[PDB]
RNA sequence: GCAUGUGGUUUAAUUCGAAGCAACGCGAAGAACCUUACCAGGCCUUGACAUGCUAGGGAACCCGGGUGAAAGCCUGGGGUGCCCCGCGAGGGGAGCCCUAGCACAGGUGCUGCAUGGCCGUCGUCAGCUCGUGCCGUGAGGUGUUGGGUUAAGUCCCGCAACGAGCGCAACCCCCGCCGUUAGUUGCCAGCGGUUCGGCCGGGCACUCUAACGGGACUGCCCGCGAAAGCGGGAGGAAGGAGGGGACGACGUCUGGUCAGCAUGGCCCUUACGGCCUGGGCGACACACGUGCUACAAUGCCCACUACAAAGCGAUGCCACCCGGCAACGGGGAGCUAAUCGCAAAAAGGUGGGCCCAGUUCGGAUUGGGGUCUGCAACCCGACCCCAUGAAGCCGGAAUCGCUAGUAAUCGCGGAUCAG
């Protein structure tokens, strides 16, 4: 996992765009491609559209899924099974 | 008083120094028996001198560096037999039936390149 | 925590991760590596036996 | 044991140091 | 070895680990030696025509 | 898939290299692209003045520029000029004091990168490829050497079925390291598309 | 006192060179520690002689700086006096530490 | 069982080539972004790069805001240099910049069956040929064949042949013995001083380091043979090519590669060019290829104790102290290096444990907690510690390697490389 030295990683950018829906009470869709970001706690509730190489695909975070990255629910391949 | 006699062998260089006396034995500053702790091998590196029937008319104060403690020994081994004969030209005699004389050129074999070891070539198996 | 109070805690825990449904969790219920391994060749004792299937003729004729 | 991360065998194999195999 | 990509090689890049090698000749991408900042393929070239100095052919 | 480059054989034995200088690890790599940045120009430059070596000789901040030309008075230029303009030319993409002197190789037919060049030339101005070899290697042996060879390979005069063409007088011993044997290598570049050139001359045994 | 490094790729201007420096210091008035043949450091490199596949033949290239080392104990100014006028071989680096 | 490559299938994409030996740990001596050629999305259009040209606006260059995933897009300020004419206002000009338009650049797009170069290959197999003479109407033969010998078209005898060229051999490198020159950062034999470390004096003997040399010729003896040469012995470190290297003949494969580079021809030019961010190359009902680790007692674990070579490193190797189970972190000496370091060599040796068990064998898989690199470890890094402790009890039909310091076995280094 990342160094714990350096705390965690999230995208300024993103972490922006949250600041600015908690501190105005908005819940408004977000899109982002930064999938390599963390999760502070400070997203929870939200609903936030990631990419996954082909399109945003929304995500509702819940408190449980924290520690993660956003990566993790965009999967980026797609399989079926083999015919 | 001193006689010499430079072993080498495989990667490995001894140094033999001669002093008439007892049989007693140093390798690099220690018992030759506790160098070659349980080395079966090291035996033969003192059939030099028994060939000739001087083991014990000698003591040995010798130097290895270099290669496997086996290799330290044919180089011993040598080291003695080069040594009997600067002191005594007349025990060439004795040795070179057994050939105690003979620098063994035989030595490990330079990796090539495309075999996994020189010789050993990788396997081709299945059509 | 030891015995089958600790195996509670390592089921559970595989089960929050499907119930998340995180990438980790699709791999844990479909039974494949989780840890990130090739799935091309080897990968058996997540899938447990072969299941051998049907395959083409290659490559010239037969 | 070259592939027990927890021998000196193991250590020794892959090319670090731990518990089971320290420096000095 | 595309144009743009020998030039993109020199761009000193956003992040400092986008830093990569390519041959100062060719500009093939892959097997680069530092120490002659060439391929495997020119530094067998240029060995050959005598213009690495002190380059020998090796044999032991 | 065949025979070894007859130069980086006998390297050191009985062949000089065309870049002589120390340089460790943190120097070399740019001393030799600046090396080829020069012999990139002079190669480009001369090729009217048919020139054979770039010896790239060096100090410290000093370079030794030796060129060997078969026509020495082109590389010099009328008064003296076109020598000056190379120099600072030289001195600019260098950034350090180019010394550049010019020696007269007094025989272009024992020299095989020119024997090379001439064919090729040759070949490109549309001549018989055939004759154009068998006339070269002739040549070469008329002025003392000991063997020589040389090899057009390509789409030999139009021909859609690329082929080789060769021919050789005395010995070239590939395999004999104490054989002085000067190799050329010449790229004749047509309409049709582009051929090589590769000459080989016997020069004596040391 | 006078300490000289010899290092270059070629090992006969390198032993040349280093002869041209033992007999200097000698037509100057000072006795030296002949030329000292220091081990010398092999870069090798070893590149597939095909462009495109074909692993299993390579072609091997060596890079040899070889070292020599020079004493010149008692040193005098008639030596320093015949050594900055020198200079003979191109391929040969100096370095000059008085330790 | 796992690591890699591949077939297939899947996929928005799983870039592309390699395809019997001679494709398959192969191009790749280093795919998280980069690489990167594929896919999705947002962007630029004389373009990321060359040399220019016509017309206008500008010194070049420097810093800040907006929007944005970035790229890009829009915008604000600072700045007036140089060359010629002039007293000056100022006109002209070089260079560089922007806008418009034109030559054009760019293309890892196609064709290796249009090519160069380089390589694989039969094959380090002993062959492939030419001048003259001779045989034959001629294609062609002779020589090169035959008998002996050889690793050898190597030599001997023979013969319508006598030679020669490319090949074999030799000249080059490493290893084995000795010499001369050389004494540091290496070396310690007798001696002086010792904190017991070659540490200090001192010395180069020895080891070594590394530059030049000597030495081996079937030379000697016996036996066989017209000869060449073969068997055996002596002296010798080495004996009949002493061991290993580099070195690939005329040609074959329409072999390989337009994706290293180069290049004929065909094709695209606000798109097949270029920038970016994200995804992919890592997909998984399956199949093969190459390998790692094992299935254990000639073993496993723990401790103590020995003996290497070759390399590498002052943007790096990091000794020693400290914290920490440890990865590692903080402090910090030496070293541009025969000095300082990586560095513990592992098998081995001595002691003790386990006692035939899916085990103190095996270490997959997964849960949890950390470390480091990196803008960033979800897809997809390695490492540490705790817990988990799968298959596997020596492998069917088939099949591979190796003839001596070889095989088997055990560790060590390096290239690429932030990792
Ligand atoms: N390189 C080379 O020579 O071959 C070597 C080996 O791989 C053979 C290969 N063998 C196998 O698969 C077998 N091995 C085990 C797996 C399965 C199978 O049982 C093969 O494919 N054989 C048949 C198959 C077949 C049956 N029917 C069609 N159409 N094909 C074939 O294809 N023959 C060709 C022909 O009939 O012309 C071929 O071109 C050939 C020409 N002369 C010879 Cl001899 N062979
Ligand atoms: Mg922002
Ligand atoms: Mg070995
Ligand atoms: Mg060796
Ligand atoms: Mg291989
Ligand atoms: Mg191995
Ligand atoms: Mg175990
Ligand atoms: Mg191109
Ligand atoms: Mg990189
Ligand atoms: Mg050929
Ligand atoms: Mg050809
Ligand atoms: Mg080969
Ligand atoms: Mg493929
Ligand atoms: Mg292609
Ligand atoms: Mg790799
Ligand atoms: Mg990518
Ligand atoms: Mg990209
Ligand atoms: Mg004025
Ligand atoms: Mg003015
Ligand atoms: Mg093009
Ligand atoms: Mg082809
Ligand atoms: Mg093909
Ligand atoms: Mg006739
Ligand atoms: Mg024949
Ligand atoms: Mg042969
Ligand atoms: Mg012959
Ligand atoms: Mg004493
Ligand atoms: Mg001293
Ligand atoms: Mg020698
Ligand atoms: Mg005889
Ligand atoms: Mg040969
Ligand atoms: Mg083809
Ligand atoms: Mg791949
Ligand atoms: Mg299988
Ligand atoms: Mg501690
Ligand atoms: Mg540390
Ligand atoms: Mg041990
Ligand atoms: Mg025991
Ligand atoms: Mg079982
Ligand atoms: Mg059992
Ligand atoms: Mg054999
Ligand atoms: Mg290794
Ligand atoms: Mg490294
Ligand atoms: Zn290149």
């Amino acid at each position: 996992p990342r160094s714990l030295k350096k705390g965690v990683f999230v995208d300024d950018h993103l972490l922006e765009k949250v600041l600015e829906l908690n501190a105005k009470g908005e819940k408004r869709l977000i899109k982002t491609w930064s999938r390599r970001s963390t999760i502070v706690p400070e997203m929870v509730g939200h609903t936030i559209a990631v990419y996954n190489g082909k399109q945003h695909v929304p995500v509702y975070i819940t408190e449980n899924m924290v520690g993660h990255k956003l990566g993790e629910f965009a999967p980026t391949r797609t399989y079926r099974g083999h015919g | 008083e001193q006689y010499y006699g430079t072993g080498r062998r495989k990667e490995a260089v001894a140094r033999v120094f001669l002093r008439p006396g007892n049989g007693k034995v140093t390798v690099n500053g220690q018992d030759f028996n506790e160098y070659f702790q349980g080395l079966v091998r090291a035996v033969a590196a003192l059939e030099p001198l028994r060939a000739v029937d001087a083991l014990g008319h000698f003591d040995a104060y010798i130097t290895v560096r270099g290669g496997g403690k086996s290799g330290q020994i044919d180089a011993i081994k040598l080291g003695i037999a080069r040594a009997l004969v600067q002191y005594n030209p007349d025990y060439r005699a004795k040795l070179k039936p057994l050939g105690f004389l003979t620098r063994d050129a035989r030595v490990v074999e330079r990796k090539k390149y495309g075999k996994h070891k020189a010789r050993r070539a990788p396997q081709y198996s299945k059509r | 925590k030891l015995e089958g109070e600790l195996r509670a805690e390592v089921a559970a825990n595989i089960k929050r991760l499907m119930d998340i449904g995180c990438y980790r969790g699709l791999r844990h219920r479909r039974g494949l590596p989780v840890r990130g391994q090739r799935t091309r060749t080897n990968a058996r004792t997540r899938k447990g036996p072969r299941k051998t299937v049907a395959g083409k003729k290659k490559a010239p004729r037969k | 044991g070259k592939g027990d991360r927890r021998t000196r065998r193991g250590k020794i194999w892959r090319g670090t140091y731990g518990k089971y195999r320290p420096r000095k | 070895a595309r144009k743009a990509l020998i030039e993109k090689a020199k761009r000193t890049p956003k992040f400092k680990v986008r830093a990569y090698t390519r041959c100062v000749r060719c500009g093939r991408a892959r097997s680069v030696y530092r120490f002659f900042g060439l391929c495997r393929i020119c530094l067998r070239e240029l060995a050959h025509k005598g213009q690495l100095p002190g380059v020998r052919k090796a044999s032991w | 898939g065949n025979k070894i480059h007859p130069i980086g054989f006998r390297l050191g034995i009985t062949r000089d290299w065309e870049s002589r200088w120390y340089a460790g690890k943190k120097q070399y790599r740019h001393l030799l692209l600046e090396d080829q940045r020069i012999r990139g120009l002079l190669e480009k430059e001369l090729y009217s003045a048919g020139l054979a070596r770039v010896d790239i000789e060096r100090a410290a901040d000093n370079v030794a520029v030796t060129v060997h030309v078969a026509k020495p008075g082109v590389v010099i230029g009328r008064g003296g000029e076109r020598i000056r303009v190379l120099r600072e030319e030289l001195a600019k993409l260098t950034g350090k004091n180019v010394a550049l002197n010019v020696q007269e190789v007094q025989n272009p037919n024992l020299s095989a990168p020119l024997v090379a060049q001439r064919v090729a030339e040759q070949i490109e101005r549309r001549f018989a490829v055939r004759r154009a070899i068998k006339q070269a290697v002739q040549r070469v042996m008329e002025s003392g050497a000991k063997g020589a060879k040389v090899i057009v390979s390509g789409r030999i005069g139009g021909a859609e079925q690329a082929r080789t063409e060769w021919a050789a007088q005395g010995r070239v011993p590939l395999h004999t390291l104490r054989a002085n044997i000067d190799y050329g290598f010449a790229l004749a570049r047509t309409t049709y598309g582009v051929l090589g050139v590769k000459a080989y001359i016997f020069l004596g045994e040391v | 006192k006078i300490r000289i490094k010899l290092r270059g790729f070629d090992h006969k201007t390198l032993d040349a060179s280093a002869q041209k420096i033992v007999e200097a210091a000698r037509r100057s008035g000072a006795q030296v520690s002949g030329p000292i043949p220091l081990p010398t450091r092999v870069r090798r490199f070893t590149v597939i002689r095909g462009p495109f596949k074909h692993k299993d033949s390579r072609e091997h290239f060596e890079l040899r700086t070889h070292n020599r080392l020079v004493d010149i104990i008692n040193p005098n100014r008639k030596t320093i006096e015949q050594l900055m006028t020198l200079d003979l071989p191109t391929g040969v680096e100096i370095e000059i530490k008085t330790v």
